[PDB]
């Protein structure tokens, strides 16, 4: 099956430059037309540019011209947009797309990656603390997740074996410049005593896994 | 820059009822071919594609979705709305400089339902640590609009919490939200009561809890 | 027109 494949979420300096890359899986990346898209706080899309694998021939949105460049390897069947001189303004989530082609297709993009979400800041990175959140027959339990950067963390509950009843918020910007968030889970008030439940906090950009068996007080 | 402006930005539907977004362009698609395309994104994932060329169902994507229009003007019509169909609609332009509509949000409008609220003390490890977060939760509620207050010893607080707040949930068509208050541990050993108020209409909901028991 | 450059890039 066609699969792009983006990096995961990355952290780069203000004023510097970053490249982010888009392997193509179960085509020919010579056989269609790539764009880039440009999504602000997961609510606006901007098209940047459009790129001809086979010809490297480039077209793009005027905003863009001088802040993003595409180019492809099809060596490696791998296209890459690098944006320089970054701002706070460039941290967004950046798709790359496949475009059908011209005509009966619509240049319509069927196919997407999953994104490269970039924050652009001069904060350190940070690992996050992870608190307990202790327990009509319903509980509710969970896990805060605190003071932690970049975003994101991601939370699971007994290594994904349990699904059902549960939130897990979006982060908050604290005033300390540092996020925090919580992950909760109703269960039946009867299995608190049986039942273990174990929050599995992962943070990629520290390198850092936290599981946290939330046990009644 | 050709604009898409869609009507409206915000659009409550019944599960079962029909859901029409039109979408205005200030310049006539037509290429001679019309290039407008019909993409959502529902929460969490990347955008999809629904319709091309004005009228054209995507792969797998079912015939309750259908696109219309000629020239500027554009209709997406979704015939039998389901809960799963919330998320963003944009339409998208290729016969000039690509462009975006402002997007479309679809949300399922459904019977109230008052949440499920419990606090929690901040933790024996936080407090060692010299800070004390107490959580309040309101879950699985509608409509969104709620107003949580915290009471510290019957004293109303202000500036020292977060909310944040779920996206509807894509089963039951819910909401959920936590709010933080945040103390230091010196203060959160100077007071008793903390409680958590939550109004909707006509009702209010106080959780509390007594420090120390 | 940009229209045109497309029509020809494309």
């Amino acid at each position: 099956e066609v699969q792009l494949q983006q990096p995961g979420p990355v952290l780069v300096k203000p004023g510097a430059s970053v490249r982010m890359s888009c392997k193509a899986s179960g085509y020919r990346i010579t056989d269609n037309f790539m764009n880039w898209v440009k999504q602000s706080h997961g609510k606006s899309l901007e098209w940047i540019g459009i790129i001809n694998p086979y010809n490297g021939g480039t077209k793009y949105n005027q905003k863009f011209k001088g802040k993003a460049t595409l180019t492809v390897d099809t060596s490696s069947s791998t296209a890459y947009m690098e944006l320089n001189s970054l701002t706070s303004e460039d941290s967004a989530v950046y798709y790359c797309t496949r475009v059908r082609g011209n005509d009966y297709h619509g240049r319509a993009m069927d196919y997407w990656g999953q994104g490269t979400s970039v924050t652009v800041s001069s904060a350190s990175t940070k690992g996050p603390s992870v608190f307990p959140l202790a327990p009509g027959g319903t509980a509710a339990l969970g896990c805060l997740v605190k003071d932690y950067f970049p975003e994101p963390v991601t939370v699971s509950w007994n290594s994904g074996a349990l699904t059902s009843g549960v939130h897990t918020f979006p982060a908050v910007l604290q005033s300390s410049g540092l996020y925090s968030l919580s992950s909760v889970v109703t269960v039946p008030s009867s299995s608190l005593g049986t039942q273990t439940y174990i929050c599995n906090v992962n943070h990629k950009p520290s390198n850092t896994k936290v599981d946290k068996k939330v046990e009644p007080k | 820059d050709v604009v898409l402006t869609q009507t409206p930005l915000s659009l409550p539907v019944n599960i079962g009822d029909q859901a029409s977004i039109s979408c205005k362009s200030t310049k006539s698609l037509l290429n001679r071919f019309t290039f407008l395309d019909w993409y959502l994104q529902k929460p969490g994932q990347s955008p999809q594609l629904l319709i091309y060329l004005v009228s054209n169902r995507f792969s797998g994507v079912p015939d309750r979705f259908s696109g219309s229009g000629s020239g500027t003007d554009f209709t997406l019509k979704i015939s039998r709305v389901e809960a799963e169909d919330l998320g963003v609609y944009y339409c998208f332009q290729s016969n000039y400089l690509f462009t975006f509509g402002s997007g479309t949000k679809l949300e399922i409008k459904r019977t109230v339902a008052a949440p499920s609220v419990f606090i929690f003390p901040p933790s024996d490890e936080q407090l060692k640590s010299g800070t004390a977060s107490v959580v309040c939760l309101l879950n699985n509620f509608y409509p969104r609009e709620a107003k949580v207050q915290w009471k510290v010893d019957n004293a109303l607080q202000s500036g020292n919490s977060q909310e944040s707040v779920t996206e509807q949930d894509s089963k039951d068509s819910t909401y959920s939200l936590s709010s933080t208050l945040t103390l230091s541990k010196a203060d959160y050993e100077k007071h008793k009561v903390y409680a958590c108020e939550v109004t909707q209409g006509t009702t209010s909901v106080t959780k509390s809890f007594n420090r120390g028991e | 027109s940009f229209k045109e450059e497309l029509d020809k890039y494309f």
